């Protein structure tokens, strides 16, 4: 299928930064688009073949290459705040019949400046005995608060496995301050099982929060933890 | 070389029929695609109109009719399932364009409202797993007629509604979380309009 790295990503303004895609299925047509709110899907640049490379609707501030057939990389030469949004790559074979295969996407920030990342503090809120006496059920309730960018990844674990059954996460986060330009964010997601699991003290829960911030090659001379990519969690064990 | 989706939301009750508009503006032959994108995700395709039948099929159920007479090229679904809701797209290639890429939509955003057969509006309170001090006020198992409101106070933060599905019940209910770093449970969503019958343990 095809591919995209990295899936999320945070820059500063002025940076560069090259999106890779790549795709195994001999497809000969690959391209880049861009999605931003109210706007659909509108291409950067694509590519017929190798050696060549097409202007797309919206180029200016895109470069892109295409050595070979697999791969089709998108270089953003100096990075600049407009540039935020999701980019798509997707590939199809040359005949005007066949339809796109879309990778994952690829969600980019740029910032001013780093000082405004923050990773998230995360928790886990046990079930209530008033809801397990009133409906037989348990409810988990997690919480990621004064993160920013807005890249995170929250999920359930329970003994030692992902879940997804009995889960629903916020949509959308919540902005902490609604009045700032870069106000850090809380979400929160449940998890609810039936009071008969939840009672079971050898069940053991967990929710953690894959964050998406700086990487190595990244300065950072303040007081406080640089905010890296990094994973943040919560437990809590069963109760009798 | 267009497309137009008309609406930008739609909302379908669990188990009725969907209808997602999509209009088109072509010089010669119109190929039409719908894709689907859930949450967090890329683009799926679901089905495509090339030639022929104008009632075409495609995955999980969707089907759509090219209308050439109306230039439209609805994507349409029996039974709606709450896992439909998502961000709908068609696209368009202009047969007389030239091997170009498609050209999309702005999307339709499918809101799949659950059907809450069993209501049992509650707001409970869950504490911290490893500290005092900290709770959440979760207000769960209300039906889709109700609304949950932003707070008025500003230390106040309360979540949209959201539907989980215990498969393994074959139940769904709704809920939404509220907390304060300021507080009481009994007074958190009284902003919202509550159901009458709320148990408030």
């Amino acid at each position: 299928g095809v591919t995209q790295t990295p899936k999320f990503q945070v820059l500063k303004t002025g940076q560069s930064m090259t999106l890779q895609c790549a795709q195994d299925m001999n497809h000969e047509y690959m391209s880049w688009y861009r999605q931003d709110p109210g706007m659909g899907l509108r291409l950067i640049h694509y590519s017929v073949g190798a050696g060549i490379t097409d202007q797309g609707e919206v180029p200016n501030g895109y470069n892109v290459s295409r050595s070979t057939t697999e791969d089709f990389p998108l270089r953003l030469l100096s990075a600049a705040p407009s540039q935020t949004s999701v980019y798509f790559c997707a590939s199809s074979y040359v005949s005007q019949n066949n339809e796109q295969f879309f990778g994952p996407g690829t969600r980019l920030t740029v910032l001013e400046d780093l000082k405004n990342v923050f990773p998230p503090e995360v928790a886990v809120f046990e079930p209530s005995e008033a809801e397990i006496s009133h409906t037989q059920k348990a409810t988990l309730v997690c919480l990621a608060t004064g993160f920013y960018p807005d890249h995170v990844e929250l999920s359930w674990w329970v003994n030692g496995k992902e879940v997804h059954s009995g889960v629903c996460t916020d949509p959308q986060p919540l902005k902490e301050q609604p009045a700032l330009n870069d106000s850090r964010y809380s979400l929160s997601s449940r998890l609810r099982v039936s009071a008969t699991f939840w009672q079971n003290p050898r069940n053991h829960f967990r929710c953690q929060v894959q964050f998406y911030g700086l990487s190595e090659n990244d300065e950072w001379t303040q007081d406080r933890a640089k905010p890296v990519t990094q994973i943040v969690s919560a437990e809590a064990w069963g109760r009798a | 070389q267009s497309v137009a989706q008309p609406e930008d939301q739609v909302n379908v009750a669990e188990g009725n029929p969907l209808t997602v508009k999509c209009t088109y503006s072509v010089s010669g032959n119109p190929y039409l695609f719908w894709y689907v994108q859930y949450p967090n995700r890329g683009l799926q395709f679901l089905l495509k109109y090339i030639t022929g039948d104008n009632l075409v099929k495609g995955s999980y159920g969707f089907e759509a009719e090219f209308n050439k007479s109306q230039t439209s090229f609805h994507l349409k679904k029996p039974s709606a399932l709450v896992s439909d809701s998502a961000l709908y797209f068609c696209a368009v290639r202009d047969m007389n364009s030239g091997n170009t890429p498609l050209v999309f939509g702005k999307g339709t955003r499918l809101s799949v409202i659950a059907n809450i057969q069993k209501p049992d509006p509650a707001v409970y309170q869950l504490r911290d797993s490893k500290s005092s001090d900290k709770s959440v006020c979760l207000f769960t198992d209300f039906d889709s007629q109700t609304n949950v409101s932003q707070s008025k106070d500003s230390d106040v933060y309360i979540t949209d509604k959201c539907v989980l599905d215990m498969r393994s019940m074959d139940f769904k209910s709704n809920s939404a979380v509220a907390w304060s770093n300021k507080f009481a449970c009994a007074n958190a969503f009284n902003n919202s309009i509550i159901p009458e019958d709320t148990f408030f343990p």
